[PDB]
C-alpha cells in the first residue's frame, strides 16, 4: 500500500 | 501542491506535504518564480519575501 | 463630604458602576446630571459641579 | 457582523452583580412589579372614568446553584437564623457584559425567604426571594 | 443582517488560535490536566515560535491535500427559524445604522475642547470608556468626532480611551425586518496522532470559550450551545487512519434586512368647508 | 392566487404601534374584556328573566423580548419607581400590515404591573400589563 | 353504506347560524347549563329526603378565528367599548348539515366577556361568552 | 483535576446525619424558611417606606425509602399514635461528605406530618416533615 | 479547568485495579455471590502476588496487539453542555487557586509555636484534621506553613494530621469563566473467556463505587451514572471469540478558563468644581 | 445473594390484610397523619419559642379493581347506602410478605368516601378512604 498520509524521508 | 504563502511562512519556510525530490514547475499569480527566488532545505520551501 | 473605599474588596468595577454607587449613597443620604467620574490607572475622579452664588 | 440596532439581552450578556462582586453560578432573576392600579366608577355609566396608582410593590427572586463557598448564606446576604435582623439593605446590580454599563438596579432589597434543596441525582439549589423599596435605571 | 456562521467561525478562529499556539504558558495551562508527555510532546512540536509543526483551518471539500497531522474542518451544518416577531418587524431606526466597533483614541485639545477623533462617521456612541460626562462637561457628536469641553479637564489632554460606537449608513428611516434562527457549524481537529485529536479538542474548547466574550457573538450569534462526539477514524484505509472528535457549535442570531421607508410627513394642514345640505 | 373571501389576521399580517412607532421584537397581545353581565331572578320562577350590564373591564397584556435599546423603560412607557405617578395615558394600535389600517384602538392604556425575566439559556423577555378606558375599531 | 341507526354529530356535522348566516371558521362551541339542584335534609335521618330545583343558569362559548371581514367586531354581535349598552339579544341555531334542521337552539345571548389573542407563530384568535335566557329544541 | 475555586454541592457530596447516625436511603431533603417581611406604608407617598421583619418560620422535609428496619417509626423520631407526645426535639444535621463538615444545622425538630405510600410497581416511600426552632451554620 | 475524563479514569483505574488484584481477600469478597470454581479459578489465576496471569488497561487504537485475555479498554465517548451561569460566570476568586491536595503532615515546635509544613504554598486551607482551633489558639497560615500556638497544646508536640488545602498560582484577581459539561466515557473488559468477562464487570464495578469518594470527583466529574450494555462477542472471526460487556460512565464537570482582571483601583478622589453659568 | 442489611418495602413485598382475609388485587395504600403542631410566639422576639402537638389526624386510602366478587360493598367493608351506620368499627393490617409479620396496624376504620369508575377500555376500579383513631406497629 501506499505511503500517503504519513511520508517520511528517503533513507539517505 | 498550493499553499498562501504569509509572514510566518516567510521566516519559517513553508514544510511540504511531500517528500520534494524535485521541482517541475513553479508559479505564482505574478507568473513564473525564478530558481534564484526560492530554495528547498530539509523538505522545506524558502521564497523571497 | 468623603466616602471612599480602598483594599481590594472589589472585582471588575467600571465608572458607571461607581456613578450609581454614588447616587445609591447620595440617594440613601444632589442630581445624577451634576456629577462626573473618570476613571485612569488606579484612580477615580469624582467631580461635583456647585452653583455659587451670583450678585444680580 | 455585529449590529447595534437590533439586539437582545441573553443569559451570556448579563452579569449580576452584588456589593461590587459578579454572583456565581446565578441560574435566573425574576422581578416582579405592582402600582395597585386601580379604577374610578360612578353613578351614571358603566364606563371606568380614571385610573389611580395607589400602592407600589415588587420583589426580586434569584435562583442559585449552592456552591461549597461563597453561599448567600456564607456572603452573608442570607440568613438562617435571628441573625436576619442584623442585616442591613443591600442593592443588586444587573450589569452589561460587555460594556460594565449598568442595566437596571434594585434599591433596599431585604429577604422574605430563603431555601435549599438536597436531592440525590441533581446538583444543590438556593433559591432567595427579596422585597426592594424601588428599581432605577441610570444612562 | 443576513450572516455566514462558517465564515465568522474561520476568521475568528484562526487569528486566536495563532496567537495561542505563539504563546507557550498558555498551553501549559491549557493541557494541565493531560499526561505529562502527551502535553511535553504537543508543546515541543505544534507551540511557540519555533515551532516546526503548524495546525491550518479551512472549509471541508477542498481540491487539495491538507496538513492531516493537525487540521481543524469547518463545516456548515443545518439549522431553524425558531422566534417570529409580530409583522416580523425586529426593530426601527431614524438613522441607518452599520456594524458596532471599538477603536482605541486619544484625546486632543482643540479650540479649549477636548475631541476624540474616530476613523468612520458615528451612527451611536455606546460608551467612551472609563468616562461618564456631566451635563456641565457638554458632550457633544458631529460626524466622526467626539468632542467635549476642555476648561476643567485640563488634566486629560491627552487621555487615552477605548470608544465603542457603531457606523452610520445614511439618513433614512425604515424597518428592520426579520426572523431569529438557530443554526449549526461542525468543527473536527483531524490528525493522525490520537494524543494530538485529544489536544486540538482541548484546545478547541478553550478558544469557544474565549469566544464567548467577543462583540461578535454578543451583538450577533448568540446563546453558544456546544456537543461533542466521540472519537472515531475519520479515514479507514490509507497507510495509517486518520482520527477526530466533532464538536457542534449551535448559534441564535438573526436574519433581517432594512426596509427603508421614502415616505416622510413633514406638516398637516387644516381646513374647514361648509355645507350648506 | 389571493382572495379576501375568507381570511384570517396571523402574527405577520399585524403591526403592534404606540405613539406611531412600531414595537419590534414584540411576542404576543392579549385583551380581553368584561363587561359584568348580570341575570336578573325573582319569586315566582327559577328562569332568569332578563341580563344587564353593569361594570365594563379590560386589560391589554404585552409579552417582548428585552431589547437592548428601545425597551418599554427605555421609551418611556413602563415605568420601575415613583416616575409611574408622571406617566400619561397612552393609545396601542394594532393594525393592518398590508393595508396600514386600524384594525382596533385600545384608548387610555395605564399600566398594572412590569416584569423581566433573566435566565440562563434563554432570550430576556419583557412582561407588561395595562387597564385602559375603552376599546374602539373604525371602518 | 350508511346508516342512521347509529350516528354521532361530528365536527363537519353541524353548522353554527346567527342571524340567518354561518359562522364561519367557529373553532368550538361549548354549552353549559345548571339548575341549582338542593338536598333536602332533616332531624331523623342522614338520607337526602327530597332534591329541588332553584335556579336555573347557562352559557354558550365561542372560539373563532379572528377573519379579515364579518368578525363579530364587525358582524356587530361582539362589542368594544360603551356600545355593548345598544346590542338587543340574539338567538343562536346550531344546525344539522344534512338536513338544515334545528339541533339545538339558545336564547336570548347576551355577551359576558370578549377576548382576542395576538401571537407570532399563530392566527388570531376570537373567543367571546354569552349567557342565556333559555335553550330548547324542536322536532 | 481537582479544584475548590468553583464546586456546587451535589447528591453524592451531602451526608445526612440524625443523632450522630446517617439516615440511609434518603431521596430528598427540603429546607424553607420565611421571615415575614412587611412592607410599611404611609398618607404621603405610594412608595413602601421600610421593611421589618416580624415573624420567623421554617420547615424541613424529607423523603425517604421505607427501610425493612431501622424506619423513622422504627428509629423513634417519626410518630404512628399518641407516643408523638413523647418525642423530645432533636437536631438534623447536613454535612459535608468529604471533610465530615457541618454544612447546616436544623435546631429544633417537630414533626407535622408523616406519610408512607405502599404501592405495586414502586418501592415503598416514607415522607415526614418537621417545623423547626432555628438553623445555623458554623465555620 | 479543562479536563479530559478519560485521561482521569485510566489514572484512576490502573492503581486501584492493581491494589485490589494484589490484595485476595478483597477479590474472596467481591466474586462472593459468582459460582464456586468460578471464583476459585479467578483467583488462581489473576489474584495475589504470585498471579501469573495480569490483567491490563489502556486507550482503544493502539498499534500494537493487547492482552486479549483480559483488558480493559477505555473509549472516550460523547458529551454536551446542560447547565450555564448569567455571564458564564462560574466563580470568582481574589487569589489564583490551584488543585485540591490532602497530605499527611507532622506538628513540630518552633519557637513556642506548633507549625505543620506542607509540600506547595496554601492557597486556602480547608480542614486540618481532627482539630478545631479555638481562637485562643491563634491559627494562622503563611506560605506553605500552618503555625499554631504551643502554650496550652504541649501534649501534642508531635502530633499527626492531614491537611486538606489548595495550592495558589499567584496574586491576581480574575473571573472563572464557563459551563458544566456532561460527557460519556465507555469501558469494556475484553477476555476470550466469558467468566474471565463476567469477573472483570464485578471488579470494575466494585472499582467505580470506591472511586465515588474520592476527591477528585468529589471536587470535579459528579454525579457518577453508569449504564452497561449486554455481553456480546467483540470479535468473531478469529480462532476463537473474544468477549465483552461494555459499560458506560458519564460525569457532570465544569469547563472553565481563568480571565484574570488586571484592573485595579485603590484610591478615589474627590472634587468640587464651580459653575458660574 | 440475600442480605438484611439494606433492604426495602416493595408492592410484591407487602401483604394488606382485613379480618384476616387478604384483600385481592390492591393497587395502592395510601396512609397520611398530622398533630397539628403549633408554634408559640410571644411579645419580645420573632423567634418561635415553643412547639405543641395539639390534634392528632389521620386517613387511609385503598384503591382497588373492582373484582366481580368479593368487593368492599361484597365483602361489606364499604356501604353503599344507609346501612353505612350499621357497619362497626374495622382494623386494617399491612404485613410482611414472608414473615407473616404485622409492619403496621391502622385501627378504628371508618369509611370517608367510596368511589367507582365505569371507563369502556380500562379495568374498572373501586377506590375507599377511611378515618382511623390511631396506628401503630408491634416489634
Amino acid at each position: 500500500k501506499r505511503e500517503d498520509v504519513i511520508v517520511l524521508q528517503d533513507p539517505y | 501542491m498550493i499553499y498562501f504563502v504569509n509572514k510566518d511562512r516567510i521566516k519559517k519556510g513553508i514544510p511540504l506535504y511531500y517528500d520534494v525530490k524535485e521541482i517541475t514547475y513553479i508559479a505564482t499569480q505574478d507568473g513564473t518564480v525564478y530558481e534564484e527566488d526560492y530554495e528547498i532545505k530539509n523538505n522545506r520551501l524558502y521564497l523571497n519575501e | 463630604l468623603e466616602d471612599q473605599f480602598i483594599g481590594t474588596r472589589t472585582i471588575n468595577t467600571s465608572a458607571s458602576i461607581i456613578k450609581d454607587f454614588i447616587q445609591s449613597y447620595l440617594g440613601r443620604k444632589f442630581p445624577a446630571e451634576d456629577v462626573q467620574v473618570i476613571v485612569e490607572g488606579n484612580e477615580a475622579r469624582i467631580s461635583m459641579t456647585v452653583y455659587p452664588i451670583r450678585s444680580f | 457582523a455585529s449590529e447595534a440596532k437590533q439586539t437582545v439581552h441573553t443569559g451570556n450578556t448579563v452579569l449580576l452583580m452584588i456589593k461590587g462582586k459578579p454572583v456565581g453560578r446565578a441560574q435566573s432573576a425574576s422581578g416582579q412589579r405592582e402600582y395597585g392600579t386601580t379604577g374610578v366608577y360612578e353613578i351614571g355609566s358603566i364606563m371606568p372614568q380614571e385610573h389611580v396608582y395607589l400602592r407600589y410593590e415588587g420583589t426580586i427572586t434569584v435562583e442559585r446553584l449552592r456552591m461549597k463557598k461563597e453561599n448567600f448564606a456564607d456572603l452573608g446576604y442570607a440568613s438562617l437564623g435571628e441573625e436576619i435582623l442584623k442585616k442591613d439593605i443591600i442593592d443588586i446590580l444587573v450589569v452589561d457584559n460587555l460594556t460594565k454599563q449598568v442595566i437596571i438596579s434594585y434599591h433596599g432589597c431585604s429577604a422574605n425567604n430563603y431555601n435549599e434543596t438536597w436531592q440525590t441525582n441533581e446538583i444543590v439549589t438556593e433559591e432567595i426571594e427579596f422585597s426592594y423599596l424601588t428599581a432605577s435605571d441610570k444612562a | 443582517a443576513i450572516t455566514s456562521v462558517d465564515s465568522y467561525l474561520l476568521s475568528e478562529i484562526k487569528p486566536r488560535l495563532n496567537t495561542v499556539l505563539e504563546n507557550c504558558y498558555i498551553i501549559d495551562e491549557v493541557l494541565k490536566d493531560f499526561d505529562y508527555q502527551t502535553r511535553e510532546s504537543f508543546k515541543e512540536a505544534f507551540c511557540g515560535k519555533n515551532a516546526q509543526h503548524e495546525v491550518t483551518v479551512g472549509f471541508n471539500f477542498p481540491k487539495f491535500k491538507n496538513n492531516y497531522e493537525a487540521h481543524y474542518l469547518i463545516q456548515l451544518g443545518q439549522g431553524q427559524e425558531t422566534k417570529n416577531s409580530l409583522g416580523s418587524i425586529q426593530s426601527s431606526y431614524f438613522e441607518a445604522t452599520g456594524d458596532t466597533l471599538v477603536e482605541s483614541s486619544t484625546a486632543i485639545r482643540e479650540d479649549d475642547k477636548l475631541v476624540f477623533t474616530v476613523s468612520k462617521p458615528i451612527g451611536e456612541l455606546i460608551k467612551v470608556e472609563d468616562i461618564e460626562f456631566a451635563k456641565y462637561d457638554n458632550l457633544q457628536v458631529e460626524g466622526n468626532k467626539v468632542s467635549f469641553k476642555y476648561q476643567t479637564n485640563e488634566d486629560y489632554e491627552n487621555y487615552n480611551a477605548n470608544i465603542i460606537f457603531t457606523e452610520k449608513k445614511n439618513d433614512s428611516k425604515g424597518l428592520v425586518k426579520g426572523f431569529t434562527v438557530e443554526e449549526q457549524v461542525t468543527v473536527v481537529g483531524l490528525s493522525f496522532n490520537v494524543d494530538v485529536a485529544r489536544c486540538l479538542d482541548a484546545v478547541l474548547k478553550m478558544i469557544l470559550i474565549s469566544m464567548r466574550d467577543s462583540i461578535e457573538e454578543q451583538q450577533t450569534f448568540q446563546l453558544q450551545n456546544l456537543s461533542f462526539g466521540d472519537i472515531a477514524p475519520i479515514i479507514e484505509d490509507g497507510d495509517s487512519m486518520i482520527f477526530g472528535r466533532p464538536t457542534i457549535i449551535k448559534y441564535t442570531s438573526s436574519l433581517d434586512l432594512d426596509y427603508t421607508i421614502t415616505q416622510d410627513i413633514n406638516k398637516l394642514t387644516f381646513k374647514e368647508r361648509k355645507d350648506w345640505k
